């Protein structure tokens, strides 16, 4: 498994956040920086085991059978969530990034552009 | 007279460049935190389970 599906540029996430956050970017990414190299390097997961081999082989050849019998039902989960609350502040901070400053803007880039449709006066 | 009329036409694209700019920087970038954290994230589930299967055989 890679990096997580989403990707963002390194460079446009990696700039810019909002005012209250500022210091924390610069420091979020290169903890993301040291997450996405030290994940990249793994193989997920090792090899099976043969186990006729292992039966045959290991000439105690009846305790063997118990870590069979064990290991093909013991299955290992993946971890789960905490903090995908990350894209419930994201969806907000794209309102706040977005439509709240981006109307906003609009009518102050505006208020400019207008004042200068005035200045050709 | 000259001054005010060319310095009006400067202080106006002044305040126009930065807005157009700032109203672009804070979506691209908010929106590139976003996925850019979730990387972050899923990045170590996987290795989790990578990983203790190699544990795990051991």
């Amino acid at each position: 498994r890679k990096l997580a599906l989403k990707t963002i540029d390194w460079v446009a996430f990696g700039e810019i956040i909002p005012r209250n956050q500022k210091a924390v970017a610069n420091s979020l990414k290169s903890w993301n920086e040291t997450l996405t190299s030290r994940l990249a390097t793994l193989p997920e997961k090792p090899p099976a085991i043969d186990w006729a081999y292992y039966k045959a082989n290991v000439a105690k050849a009846g305790l063997v059978d118990d870590f069979e019998k064990k290991f093909n039902a013991l299955k290992v989960p993946i971890p789960e969530d905490k903090y995908t609350a990350q894209v419930d502040a994201e969806e907000k901070e794209d309102v706040k990034s977005c439509a709240e400053f981006l109307t906003q803007s609009k009518t102050r880039i505006q208020e400019y552009e207008k004042e200068l449709e005035k200045m050709r006066n | 007279q000259l001054e005010e009329v060319k310095q009006a036409s400067i202080k106006q694209i002044q305040d126009a460049i930065d807005m157009e700019k700032s109203q672009q920087a804070l979506v691209q970038k908010r929106h590139y935190l976003f996925d850019v954290q979730r990387n972050n994230i899923a990045m170590a589930l996987e290795v989790t389970y990578r990983e203790r299967l190699h544990r795990v055989y051991r």
